[PDB]
């Protein structure tokens, strides 16, 4: 679970 | 989402002129704004991001400004390769982005009035059961032009279509082609077919007409 | 470093089409990837975006529920799956490399010499959605009638599907004064194109003018002489 993976979760569901 | 607007939609300038393009955001986007250039047949390529920051390899003549709602793209001196369409892009909602409608920059020229020609339906087409009347506006500048079809003086709406060529590389003029489509029965029901042209080069609108069958 | 697109074409309404976008020269697994479409004569419109791992997707409202974005990182390829296509989906479709989210600061606070986003675009793919079927054009002359020593004549290329058509005059011998206008889409679903040329009025008796119209989709080649 990379940092890029979660940041994409945060941006896409913000 | 966020709606981006650009004024003006069309712009005329000469090589060596200063061009300022405006972009407005429906809500505050801080400096989350980028500028793009698109030329016909090519994909848009990035010029400026973060409102004011030049992308690598982009000439110094391009500059951007603004924060919040209002943004500006400035080309200090237009160069021959600069004639193109410019779009702004809000990145505030990234990964979602929306573009502005665009500003198209064409080359400035002395005003040239259109040469107007009307073409009646051919005998070949009339046997097919449809009548197409073509009106040609040739080598005019600027691009703004109004063509009004009149059939026995009655203003026509919804039965015509037009298209405009790109600016000529040599004389920097535009040409317009308008087609009035009628059934053969409707064509044979009326006598006078007129094409009324409104352009800045004309002191008064110019009408070219023919009588059906002459 | 490039994005190479494949697929597209002419499909009937309600059918499905798949677009592919293959990348090379950049680390595909790091960047969000996007699809943008440009309708003829219109602006750029957002279609869909996919996260680097592929778990996150967003869509434009017009395509939500009908379009699906996907990526195969093992092949550095981006896909757009279009279903229940409508005439409104007719556009030129672009794939664009997006941002690596680890550099999100660059959007508002640039840190490097360049922005590593929106720097690579695909060549574009034409998608035309129409119920119409392949039809050859009808070529009608625009005869020169009775200006300043110059007369206008042309050809009316009408009722052809789909684009494009190629129009030449005198087998390419006549190019000055030739204006081939952009086609228009009629309510019938067929395209109509005009091609005009201005010639000296004196030449009308001596010189013969023929427009050569080639429509590759219907294998139609028509040469029409325009006589005074």
């Amino acid at each position: 679970p990379s940092k890029r993976s979660f940041i994409e979760d945060l941006l896409f569901n913000k | 989402d966020i709606v981006m607007t650009q004024s003006p939609s069309f712009l005329s300038a000469s090589v060596g002129d200063r061009v300022t393009i405006t972009c407005r955001a429906s809500q505050g986007i801080s400096n989350y704004l980028a500028w793009y250039q698109q030329k016909p047949g090519k994909a848009p390529h990035l010029l400026i991001y973060a409102a004011s920051t030049l992308q690598s390899g982009v000439p110094s003549r391009f500059s951007g400004s603004g924060s919040g709602t209002e943004f500006t793209l400035t080309i200090s001196s237009l160069q021959p390769e600069d004639f193109a369409t410019y779009y702004c892009q809000q990145l505030n909602s990234y990964p979602l982005f929306t573009f502005g409608p665009g500003t198209k920059v064409d080359i400035e020229r002395t005003v040239a009035a259109p040469s107007v020609f009307i073409f009646p339906p051919s005998d070949e087409q009339l046997k097919s059961g449809t009548a197409s009347v073509v009106c040609l506006l040739n080598n005019f500048y600027p691009r703004e032009a109004k063509v009004q079809w009149k059939v026995d003086n009655a203003l026509q709406s919804g039965n015509s279509q037009e298209s405009v060529t790109e600016q000529d590389s040599k004389d920097s003029t535009y040409s317009l082609s308008s087609t009035l489509t009628l059934s053969k029965a409707d064509y044979e029901k009326h006598k006078v077919y007129a094409c009324e042209v409104t352009h800045q080069g004309l002191s008064s609108p110019v009408t070219k007409s023919f009588n059906r069958g002459e | 470093v490039q994005l190479v697109q494949s697929g597209g074409g002419v499909v009937q309404p309600g059918e499905s089409l798949r677009l592919s976008c293959s990348g090379s020269g950049f680390t595909f697994n790091n960047y969000i990837m996007h699809w943008v479409r440009q309708a003829p004569g219109q602006g750029l419109d957002y279609v869909s975006g996919i996260g680097s791992d592929g778990r996150n997707t967003n869509y434009g409202d017009s395509v939500k529920g009908r379009f699906t974005i996907s990526r195969d990182n093992s092949k550095d390829t981006l896909y757009l799956q279009m279903t229940s296509l409508r005439a409104e989906d007719t556009a030129f479709y672009y794939c664009v490399k997006g941002l690596d989210v680890l550099r999100f600061l660059d959007l508002s606070t640039p840190s490097g010499e360049r922005l590593d986003a929106f720097d690579i675009w695909g060549q574009g793919t034409m998608v035309t959605v129409s119920s119409a079927s392949t039809k050859g054009p009808s070529v009608f002359p625009l005869a020169p009638s009775s200006s300043g020593g110059t007369a206008a004549l042309g050809c009316l290329v009408k009722d052809y599907f789909p684009e494009p058509v190629t129009v030449s005059w005198n087998s390419g011998a006549l190019t000055s004064g030739v204006h081939t206008f952009p086609a228009v889409l009629q309510s019938s679903g067929l395209y109509s194109l005009s091609s005009v040329v201005t010639v000296p009025s004196s030449s009308l008796g001596t010189q013969t003018y023929i427009c050569n119209v080639n429509h590759k989709p219907s294998n139609t080649k028509v040469d029409k002489r325009v006589e005074p």
